[PDB]
């Protein structure tokens, strides 16, 4: 095929004060269908049932490129697309001349394609601060999986069986795809993106729409949802996917790996009195950051559970006076920490987030810390 | 059939240059050095005709981390001519060793030869990638800027869901806060501020205008109580200031010698 000139330098954005911490810093090449380098082939020409296996052999090259990103020679990047633009959905157009067969093979193996660009801008997207931890270490945790599982299978199996084997096909190249499971493990990527997105823009939208305690609630509902906001989902995906051993145990795994710093946090609010939290995942800030009887806000938006039942708000209250007491103990002896051999009740910390979840779990583990609480207060309280 | 697809495909880009030769300078583009193939410019490289857009759009994937790399060399460059706060240096030392990190990275895969294609290489580097962004977004604004600022800053990352970027902030703000460490203990062990560039909340100040010019009514050590880090309780950074208003009180007026020392 014949080369066209395209004055095609590679170059870093100037501008970054409106990109993400881990958005791309370099120009995106130029684009096919604006500045082809190349005079295309009309496949037409090799629609011959003898030169047919030639036609998938360069159409099969495309969707290697597709399925990475990039646009290729018959299958291109939709008449909108737009690469300078974070906001612009991503579409392929296949070359009418081509056989049908193919056409239909593309369309199915291209969604992958576009499923990746999307989860992969989703995550630069969310590396802000301002979504929050358990977003990030979402965004995280995709960014991760795109580089040692997708790509990975992509490039060992794929590539290297376009460029290494006899009888490679577009038909494998399904079959693959779904044999590895790896499209599943996009599709719920995918969907959780889209249920995520689906609530931000509700959130977006939505602009107009007893215990001698400080406690008040923060109504506030965050444009991005924040901590158990998210966790939400999660558990609602995991319910929806019942029955999908394979399925819920990624999602399980995930969101395991999701929720450990969140954990981290609860821990250290009800063991050491310790609120930590900035960017402002928790339920329960509070003033400042003398005068230490401030308020203590609820935030109602990143709760885990509900505080309309009563049994939830008793529970959110007794975590919330746990905290409170060891933050006493721990300005009145003026130590950073409050060790373990400080009581009898010594508490590990919470490591499976999934598995506190599951009911009775939790109410206990909080008794367990609050009694603890209380059994250092009051030694201190009647002794000190 | 006999033959694989890419055999196939072949024929239609033997105009173009394959990607046994691509990798041959590519090497060379991620170190940031120009190469016959890939002139690298002062701030771009030069892609030639005889590679497709389609390989392009990797290759600017791939690219962008010679090209990032040269800009964290520039900021070590330029910083390295400059009399600076030693905690930029701690941040500028960190970047050089990210940098050789990099390097060597980058060189075993070239020199293992296990990387046959760009997708592969691609791949491979990555998280190198990444972990450059991160780097070159810190070192943004690495100019008009104190150290105690990038404390405070790295210690948000620390605490960010993305693990490389708390481990790159950990790291980061460790080097630094060593030297905090240090100017803390010029200031309580000797009284001494030195080297701060105005990166020390305590500072020194002899600009008088007769009220005391010989010091002998009072001692020209002032603090910014503005200033002091996140990490200091108040209070303790007036003992702290306390500690070395009196070091300098009794060894210098009071003449304490053998017991100061």
């Amino acid at each position: 095929m014949e080369i066209k000139e395209v004055d095609d330098r590679a170059e870093l954005l100037r501008y970054t004060n409106n990109i993400p911490l881990l958005g791309k810093l370099v120009n995106h090449q130029p684009l096919w269908s604006t500045n082809p380098k190349l005079k295309s082939f009309s496949l037409e020409k090799i629609s011959a049932p003898d030169q047919r296996r030639v036609q998938e052999a360069l159409v099969v090259k495309d969707l290697l490129n597709v399925l990475i990103g990039l646009e290729g020679t018959y299958i291109r990047y939709f008449n909108d697309y737009e690469p300078s633009d974070p906001e612009t959905p991503i579409e392929f157009k296949i070359a009418k001349k081509m056989d049908p067969s193919f056409k239909t093979f593309s369309r199915r193996i291209v969604r992958y394609g576009k499923q990746y660009m999307i989860l992969t801008r989703a995550y630069e997207k969310w590396s802000d601060t301002s979504f929050g931890m358990v977003l990030q270490r979402f965004a995280y945790e995709i960014r991760r999986f795109l580089e040692d599982v997708y790509l990975k299978t992509l490039v060992e199996r794929l590539e290297r069986d376009f460029n290494k084997v006899p009888n490679f096909s577009i038909r494998e190249l399904e079959q693959i795809i779904n044999e590895t499971e790896v499209n599943k493990q996009m599709e719920l990527l995918y969907n959780i993106y889209e249920e995520i997105f689906r609530e931000i823009e509700e959130r977006r939208t939505n602009q107009s729409s007893h215990l001698r305690l400080m406690v008040a609630f923060d109504t506030t509902v965050y444009p991005v949802p924040k901590g158990g906001a998210i966790l939400k989902i999660f558990q609602q995906k995991i319910l929806e996917n019942l029955g999908d051993r394979s399925s819920v145990m990624f999602l399980k795994k995930l969101l395991n790996n999701i929720s450990q710093d969140y954990c981290t946090m609860l821990y250290e609010w009800l063991t050491q009195g310790i609120l930590n939290d900035p960017y402002q995942e928790f339920m329960t800030y509070d003033d400042l950051e003398r005068a230490w009887d401030t308020q203590y806000f609820i935030r109602k938006d990143v709760l885990l559970r509900d505080c309309d039942s009563e049994e939830d708000k008793n529970l959110l209250f007794k975590m919330l006076r746990t905290g409170i007491l060891l933050k006493v103990v721990r300005a009145s002896l003026q130590i950073p920490t409050i060790p373990s051999n400080s009581s009898d009740i010594t508490i590990q910390e919470i490591n499976d987030f999934a598995d506190l979840m599951e009911g009775s779990n939790l109410e206990l583990y909080v008794d367990k810390c609050y009694s603890r609480a209380n059994e250092i207060f009051l030694k201190l309280f009647f002794q000190g | 059939s006999s033959v694989t697809l890419r055999q196939l495909s072949n024929p239609y880009y033997v105009n173009t240059i394959p990607e046994e030769d691509i990798l041959k300078y590519v090497s060379y583009t991620l170190l940031a050095t120009t190469s016959a193939l890939f002139p690298f410019d002062h701030e771009q490289i030069q892609i030639p005709s005889k590679i497709p857009n389609f390989e392009s759009g990797l290759l600017h994937l791939i690219f962008e981390a010679g090209l990032l790399y040269q800009s964290l060399g520039y900021k070590v460059e330029k910083f390295r001519m400059l009399n600076i706060s030693p905690m930029k240096k701690a941040l500028i030392i960190e970047i050089s060793e990210e940098l050789q990190n990099y390097t060597a990275f980058v060189n075993n895969l070239v020199s293992s030869g296990t990387v046959v294609s760009l997708k592969s290489l691609y791949r491979e580097i990555y998280e190198n990638i990444i972990r450059l962004r991160i780097y070159c977004r810190f070192t943004e604004h690495l100019e008009e800027l104190s150290g105690d600022t990038f404390l405070i800053e790295l210690n948000i990352f620390k605490s960010h869901g993305d693990l490389t970027i708390r481990k790159i902030a950990t790291n980061l703000f460790n080097s630094m806060i060593s030297l905090y460490y240090e100017y803390l203990m010029n200031w309580l062990t000797k009284g001494l501020l030195r080297a701060t560039y105005g990166e020390f909340f305590i500072a020194e100040n002899t600009d008088t205008n007769g009220t005391d010019d010989d010091f002998i009514y009072h001692i020209p050590i002032e603090f910014n109580q503005e200033r002091v880090p996140a990490f200091i309780p108040k209070e303790l950074a007036y003992k702290i200031f306390m500690i070395g208003k009196s070091y300098i009180f009794l060894e210098k007026y009071c003449k304490e010698v053998q017991w100061t020392n």
